[PDB]
């Protein structure tokens, strides 16, 4: 009875393990994909630029 | 000039230009060099005995009674916050090729 | 190719800092390269200090470089060769050939840097294996695939220990082996390689099953720190691609921690307690969690460990413990005395020692037997201040069994014939446990204490019993 | 922070991503190889059989001691 | 944004120091755009120092890392019970995702100095030595110390394993719940101790948190705090769970290699000031919950591996200090056979009695006294027969006291089979059999009582008392038996 | 000038105190001897004497005390009728359990201290401050002085040590208008009086009452050692 | 024969110190073994391609109180092919030159030694 | 100009800190105006820190510094015999000049595993 038990369990198991490394590696290419696009958004955009200049001279005021 | 060091102040002018405080930036700037002449500088910007957030402090003194203060009231703790205060004397020459770029790079309607 | 360019800009004994150009940076443990008119300076990459500067490891000799040779980034890890093609070829940390057999031909190039199995692969095994020394199959008997340690201070006999298990396992087992020297005489190889020849494991025009890595103590900090990786990385392959029993032997590694303190004060590393580092049980931990057996495949490890000063509350020997199925710590207390090998009885312990493993009749033989010399050692403090008269009945019966087991646990080794004189001598395990039985019950008391030492079989014993009395 | 605020980028690259069905975006043949990889340990720890399936059983006899 | 996100500046040794997060809160965590986290633990006004979770190698510099705007937290709740997870919380076994009922943060208060009872409900390990001498209570904190490979697991293991007797029954408030903390063992060493628990069914209400030697330090520096929260929801919902942390030299030794490497003070063998604010903030949670605040209790029993006997050593002195009595074990008491090798002299427990069957208090209560007189006259146990009638007689009880003690591994023994063994001990019915049949004695008497007098037996384990009546009954099987014999 | 120019003898309530070992008014006492001795019942038995026989107050101050004790201790005091919430209490609690950090564990001591100097200049009574104990409160300021960064002394000890242990020791003395009188158990580190810590507290301590395991064994209670406990004020 | 390696650890961490390099134990530089060990390892026995040729190496160390627990004692322990240890006490007892055999021994035993002597002893 | 060349920053207790040498070998052999030579280990961006093999009461501030070339080598040969030589293998005897057949380094590699043989001579 208990292997029977033990036996089914660990098949039905074993889908939500893959199930959630799916998931898991999936969300990873994801948000590291934000990385190279955000790479890309700054290197590039030389309109990315522009919005470096300005939100870093609101640095030196707010701290004094 | 080489363009990492030339784009220290550029970064740093860069919002001083929306200003146009390439005066208090280039002329204070300008201090800098003189400072790392200072034999008795030398001695002080580059002193490992006083410490990472210490010598920072002493810097204000220089900065509230050469020149700095707006435009460099920043790149002083910048330029002695890893110890760029070597061959800074580059960065500043990069500054008056970069702050003539500054006057064309702007709506010229007037 | 796209190679990157860099530059050094520091030069601090083993300790090589790189200026890289931006968005140029290689990872930490990435290999780099120096041309230099004799050879090749490899550097491995360990800290990020900023400012697109890196401080690498000098994997050699550290003299002659100028400030500001351009290095070429290899873009990974250090690779060593992998595969059969390593068989019976004496191999250096950079994974060069320095038998002068010419270039090595692997089909791959496995990283020295690699990640532990998971808990998941993890097998655990009770197979028993069969050495051949008494001292050991009688009492800590060593596992198949199983990790062992070699404890003992400066000589005590760890090194004939492992290689008399090679003239005995080695040849007797049909898979690979892997030889790993960190830290030694360089003489020990060559002594090591000559009898591989000899005993017809390795051979030039033929073929071999052990392949040979040596990063000895003559090398720099930087080569005694990651030769061990060398040679387990070679291990590794034969154990998940091959997928076959393979016997890994370090000696030593001690060396493994020690070689990494050295350069730890100049990597800006505040000294632990003792001066070790403070990564010693995750470096430590890095390497044996590695040495394991996995699901793939099995590998049965002979790991030599060096004690410092004879003191095993040393961190480096403490540590290494937990990381040990095995263990056969040696006294030098038990050298002196001339018995050999000097192997501590109680102080070695083993995970085969269990009844639903070797036995139910061999775990009693083994519990006697450890009783009666610990009574004995108990006794040390009577039989010097009121001699061995006042001992009782049972009392003076039992020291002299213990004397006559503990002379009885010496063995002479064909690896040692030129120390001792004596015949190597091999002893079945089981024949060992019905040696000692016998002697438990009492049925040579009638036998001299020197019939007892330096004798292999039981039959040995009474064979010299009887020719001392001509 | 108030010019801090301008989380807006990051939205927008959130949603272009969202936005797109084709598998995994931007591929790489290293996905498939990593994915078999650990399609593989996991066979490792759950065992060797058709996990799609309804386990077959034939039971050990009794044992005595 | 420089506020939400932050750029590497510096990389190594497991710890990256990264410049922005102007908003990040003490201690919380962080990830790296490579995918490996961290925790700032050190929070400076130019820069933030961050430990990491796994290799360096991931890590490179002006690497961009963004907030999570959460503290360390792990999962708790009776889904863990027969899994195996690591420091975060996460599967490693491979038996599918968890099935928590909440989380909690990795940092929790202990109970205030009101919500709390003077312990009062035994903790029954199965091993004679212990139940018998040294005494554990549900909310206590025993030590286990003790040089390496003298035993120190096996007196825990055992422990669990003699839990079957009651976490099979019906009741709650008599089951406990196990907890084991691997902190710096191999991995090979945790698949075997789970593969132990399960040959024996104990994994059924066993939870696993394995720190393994390879993980980064930061995960050996947590597990303890993360499996004790997963302990405290016993405690809080009104049950019994036992946490043992084996061990907690290790988890010194990692925070020590952390505070090092982030430049902090060293102390006394390189440990940092706050070393034992770290294991007192630790053991303090376990406790006993008082009827108000549900009854619940966490027991605690944390290892500690001395270095040649020296406890004397700063971390032990730190441990000993806060624990509320010691398990003392020694390797030579290992080897003359005595095992599990507990010194008695040494062995000692602040709550005793308190916490101890009466069953076993009234036979007890003497046991330590013979014992006591033994160690002192065991000198003249080596000398000819030339010893009075007086002290020979204390030599007759304590070889053989002592040979009861002795227990094999994997072989807890319930209350209702010691009481007969303690009885038959402590009035002398062995002093007239041999000093080597003791073993088999214990297997015999046992099989006699369960087949002869098994309705006194049954009287013991449910009233946990012994009545006049069942004193003198105890006494006649046992003159019976030992007459037969 | 506030201080006294001669020591008196404070007369207790026990035999074996007053006779072998006499409490010093306004000195500091040694107490030696974990729980098993009753130590706890030999605590609150100095509060009640004195509150009958001088009328002054005590102050109880725990200092990395163990939550759990401290539950227990709060709970009997309440059952022995030193402390009563419908009537009247005649000493201070204050804690600081050992979950704490070093910062609040080195000023526990100070807290109660100020609290019982308070009856000292204002109702002028001779209150007795109860520390447990003094061991804990020099390590509290090793953990602390360590933190800050300055150079370990001497076995590891804080340098500051020397001044700490009088800017505690000092304060509690007998003046014009009343007196303090100081109790603290003692632990010895490693049974070694040569280490820091012991050295510099003995130098403050006047008397010492010890409680051995083998006293309270024939019977004798309290199991007060006469031949260990001895005063420094044991002079005709 | 070097006398004494003692010596030239103490010169070496002389240098480290003052070259402001990070002290390991008792101030000796990390590396202070591998200052020995790249030194003895110089001298070996050579093929019989390379000329037959060979140098010897009698390294000389000095303890303090008989400690060779010590630093530098233990880091040459490690290296040499044996010690001849000598006690002060055996010197006045009349065993000159002290050698203690309990401690000094040869690790190529007699291989190295002669024939004949082999025999008689 | 300083590639060959350097400039003294500090100097004191055998200890000297030039500035330049950015073409200086690794534990290189120096010579300062002096006459005393010195010995390069520590090679840094800012100065190289130099080891004195002589007094440092001559070496002084702004000093000029020359580098050799050559890593710090000593005669050797047959020539030496019965002569008292110091570190750097000159003689102090005082019975001429050492007539060395070659000159080998310092730091030298250890004998290859390969080229060994079993210690057999007594
Ligand atoms: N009660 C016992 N009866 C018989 N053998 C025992 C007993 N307890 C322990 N052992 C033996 O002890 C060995 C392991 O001991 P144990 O694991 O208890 O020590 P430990 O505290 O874990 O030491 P370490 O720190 O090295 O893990 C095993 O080989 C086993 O044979
Ligand atoms: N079987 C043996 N019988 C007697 N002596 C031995 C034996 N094995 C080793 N030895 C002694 O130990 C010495 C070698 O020690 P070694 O194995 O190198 O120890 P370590 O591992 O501490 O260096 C030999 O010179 C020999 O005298
Ligand atoms: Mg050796
Ligand atoms: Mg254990």
């Amino acid at each position: 009875l208990h292997r029977v038990y033990r036996e089914v369990k660990n098949r039905l198991d074993y889908h939500i393990s893959v199930q959630n490394m799916m998931r898991q590696k999936e969300q990873e290419h994801m948000i590291n994909w934000v990385e190279k696009r955000v790479v890309q958004s700054i290197s590039a955009q030389q309109e990315k630029e522009t919005i470096a200049k300005c939100i870093a001279d609101l640095k030196l005021l707010s701290k004094k | 000039i080489y363009g990492i060091e030339g784009r220290y102040a550029t970064a740093l002018y860069s919002a001083a230009s929306k200003q146009n405080k390439l005066e208090q930036v280039e002329k204070e700037l300008l201090r800098v060099g003189q400072i790392l002449k200072e034999p008795k500088m030398a001695a002080s910007l580059l002193n490992p005995y006083v410490k990472r957030s210490v010598k920072v402090k002493s810097l204000s003194d220089m900065t509230a009674k050469e020149k700095f203060s707006p435009l460099t009231s920043n790149l002083i703790n910048l330029l002695a916050e890893n110890g760029r205060l070597t061959n800074t004397p580059a960065v500043i020459s990069a500054f008056s090729t970069m702050m003539s770029v500054h006057r064309g790079e702007v709506p010229c309607t007037v | 190719s796209t190679p990157i360019t860099g530059k050094v800009t520091a030069v601090i004994g083993a300790i090589v800092d790189v200026h890289f150009e931006q968005s140029e940076l290689p990872a930490i443990l990435n290999a780099l390269e120096i041309k230099t008119p004799q050879g090749k300076l490899v550097l491995e990459v360990a800290q990020h200090l900023g400012e697109n500067t890196v401080r690498t490891i000098a994997m050699d000799g550290t003299e002659g470089l100028v400030r500001g040779e351009k290095v070429l980034d290899t873009g990974g890890p250090i690779s060593v060769p992998v595969g059969r093609e390593t068989l019976g070829r004496i191999i250096n940390v950079i994974g060069e050939p320095i038998d002068e057999r010419g270039p090595i031909k692997s089909k791959l190039r496995k990283p020295i840097h690699a990640d532990p199995p998971s808990f998941a692969e993890q097998s655990t095994s009770a197979e028993i294996l069969e050495t051949g020394i008494k001292v050991v199959d009688l009492l800590a008997p060593y596992a198949r695939g199983g990790k062992i340690g070699l404890f003992g201070g400066a000589g005590v006999g760890k090194t004939v220990f492992i290689q008399e298990l090679i003239n005995n396992i080695a040849k007797a087992h049909g898979g690979f082996s892997v030889f790993t020297g960190v830290g030694e005489r360089t003489r020990e190889g060559n002594d090591l390689y000559r009898e591989m020849k000899e005993t017809g494991v390795i051979n030039l025009e033929g073929e071999s099953k052990v392949a040979l890595v040596f990063g000895q103590m003559n090398e720099p900090p930087g080569a005694r720190a990651r030769v061990a990786l060398t040679g387990l990385t070679i291990a590794e392959y034969f154990r998940d691609e091959e997928g076959q029993d393979v016997l890994l032997f370090i000696d030593n590694i001690f060396r493994f921690t020690q070689a990494g303190s050295e350069v730890s004060a100049l990597l800006g590393r505040i000294p632990s307690a003792v001066g070790y580092q403070p990564t010693l049980a995750t470096d430590m931990g890095l390497l044996q969690e590695r040495i394991t057996t996995t699901k793939k495949g099995s590998v049965t490890s002979v790991q030599a460990v060096y004690v410092p000063a004879d003191d095993l509350t040393d961190p480096a020997p403490a540590t290494t413990f937990a990381h040990l199925d095995a263990t056969t710590v040696l006294s030098r207390g038990i050298s002196e005395l001339g018995i050999y090998p000097a192997v501590d009885p109680l102080d070695s312990k083993s995970r085969l020692l269990d009844a639903a493993v070797v036995g139910q009749e061999h775990y009693d033989v083994a519990s006697k037997v450890q009783e009666t010399l610990q009574t004995y050692k108990s006794l040390q403090d009577i039989i010097a201040i009121l001699g061995m008269d006042e001992l009782s009945e049972q009392d003076k019966l039992t020291v002299e069994r213990a004397r006559k087991i503990q002379r009885f646990l010496s063995q002479p080794f064909a690896v040692a014939e030129v120390f001792t004189g004596i015949p190597g001598k091999l002893v079945r395990l089981k024949d060992t446990v019905a040696s000692f039985k016998a002697v438990l019950e009492g049925k040579y008391d009638n036998i001299p204490e020197h019939a007892f030492y330096m004798v292999g079989g039981i039959e040995d014993v009474v064979a010299k019993a009887e020719k001392l009395a001509a | 922070l108030d010019p801090v605020q301008k989380f807006v980028d990051k939205i927008r690259e959130y949603r272009t991503k969202r936005q797109t069905s084709g598998g995994p975006v931007d591929a790489g043949p290293e996905y498939q190889q990593d994915l078999d990889r650990e399609l593989f340990k996991l066979k490792q720890m759950y065992g060797k059989a058709d996990m799609n399936t309804f386990p077959n059983f034939t039971f050990e006899d009794p044992k005595f001691e | 944004n420089l506020n939400e996100t932050g750029r590497v500046l510096a990389v190594g040794d497991g710890i990256a120091r990264v410049f922005g997060l102007n908003n990040i809160q003490a201690e919380e965590l962080v990830e790296f755009s490579s995918g490996v986290k961290g925790m700032a633990l050190n929070l400076e006004p130019g820069q933030v120092g961050i430990v990491l979770f796994g290799s360096d190698r991931l890590v490179k510099e002006g690497e961009l890392v963004k907030r999570t705007g959460n503290i360390v937290d792990v999962p708790v709740g009776p889904g863990l019970l027969g899994r195996v997870v690591d420091a975060l919380g996460n599967p490693i076994d491979g038996k599918g995702p968890i099935d928590a009922a909440g989380r909690s943060r990795a940092q929790v208060k202990a109970p205030g100095i009101l919500p709390r009872r003077s312990v009062h409900e035994p903790v029954q390990t199965g091993l004679k030595a212990v139940d018998a001498l040294v005494p554990i209570g549900r909310g206590q904190r025993e030590l286990i110390i003790g040089d390496r490979q003298t035993g120190k697991t096996a007196v825990a293991l055992d422990t669990i394993l003699n839990q079957k007797r009651w976490n099979n029954g019906s009741d709650e408030s008599k089951k406990l719940y196990c907890v084991y903390v691997a902190v710096g063992q191999k991995r090979s060493t945790v698949a075997q101790l789970v593969q132990t628990l399960e040959q024996h069914d104990a994994m059924k209400y066993s939870i696993i948190v394995a720190a393994t030697a390879s993980e980064a330090a930061p995960l050996q520096y947590l597990a303890p705090f993360t499996a004790a929260s997963i302990g405290e929801w016993f405690r809080d919902n009104g049950k019994h769970a036992l946490i043992v942390y084996d061990d907690l030299s290790k988890q010194a030794v990692a925070y020590r290699q952390l505070s090092l490497l982030l430049r902090r003070p060293p102390g006394r063998e390189a440990y940092p000031g706050d070393v034992f604010y770290l294991h007192s903030r630790l053991l303090e949670r376990a406790a006993k919950l008082s009827e108000k605040e549900g009854s619940g209790s966490l027991t605690a029993l944390p290892v500690i591996e001395t270095q040649g006997g020296d406890v004397s050593a700063y971390i032990p002195t730190n441990v000993i200090s806060i624990t509320d009595g010691q398990i003392f074990l020694e390797a030579e008491l290992f080897y003359k056979g005595i095992r599990p090798a507990i010194n008695v002299g040494l062995s000692v427990s602040r709550v005793g009695s308190a916490a101890q069957v009466k069953a076993l208090k009234q036979v007890a209560g003497s046991l330590k006294l013979f014992l006591a007189q033994y160690r002192e006259v065991a000198a003249f146990a080596q000398f000819g027969s030339d010893l009075d009638a007086s002290t020979k007689q204390t030599l007759v009880r304590g070889e053989r006291l002592t040979q009861l003690l002795k227990q094999n591994q994997y072989s807890p023994l319930a209350t209702e089979e010691q009481v007969p063994l303690i009885y038959a001990g402590v009035n002398g019915h062995l002093d007239g059999i041999e000093l080597s049949r003791i073993g088999e004695f214990e297997s015999s008497f046992l099989s006699y009582l369960k087949s002869n007098h098994n309705e006194l037996l049954t009287e013991i384990r449910e009233k946990g008392e012994l009545s006049k009546e069942l004193l003198a009954s105890l006494k006649s099987a046992t003159e019976s038996f030992v007459a037969t014999f | 000038a506030e201080q006294s120019t001669s020591a008196e003898i404070l007369e207790t309530g026990i035999k074996v105190v007053d006779l072998l070992a006499p409490y010093a008014r306004g000195g500091k006492i040694g107490l030696f001897g974990g729980a098993g001795v009753g130590k706890t019942v030999f605590i609150q038995e100095l509060i009640n004497n004195i509150a009958k026989a001088h009328g002054g107050f005590s102050v109880f101050t725990g200092v990395g005390e163990r939550t759990r004790e401290g539950n227990d201790l709060y709970r009997e005091m309440k059952e022995t009728g030193v402390i009563n919430l419908e009537g009247e209490s005649k000493v201070a609690l204050v804690f600081g359990q050992m979950n704490e950090p070093p910062g609040a564990r080195a000023r526990v001591a100070l807290t109660g201290l100020t609290i019982a100097e308070y009856f000292r200049d204002e109702e002028g009574q001779d209150v007795l401050l109860f520390i447990d104990n003094i061991f804990r409160f020099t390590q509290a300021g090793s953990e602390v002085s360590a933190l800050l960064g300055r150079i370990p002394s001497a076995v590891g000890y804080q340098p500051t040590l020397a001044t700490d242990m009088g800017l505690l020791q000092e304060r509690i003395t007998t003046t014009k208008k009343g007196s303090v009188t100081s109790v603290q158990a003692v632990y010895v580190p490693a049974d070694d009086l040569t280490d820091p810590a012991p050295a510099t507290t003995f130098a403050h301590l006047d008397a010492t009452t010890v409680l051995s395991r083998g006293i309270s064994e024939l019977g004798i209670y309290p199991a007060v050692d006469p031949l260990d406990s001895k005063s420094r004020l044991l002079d005709a």
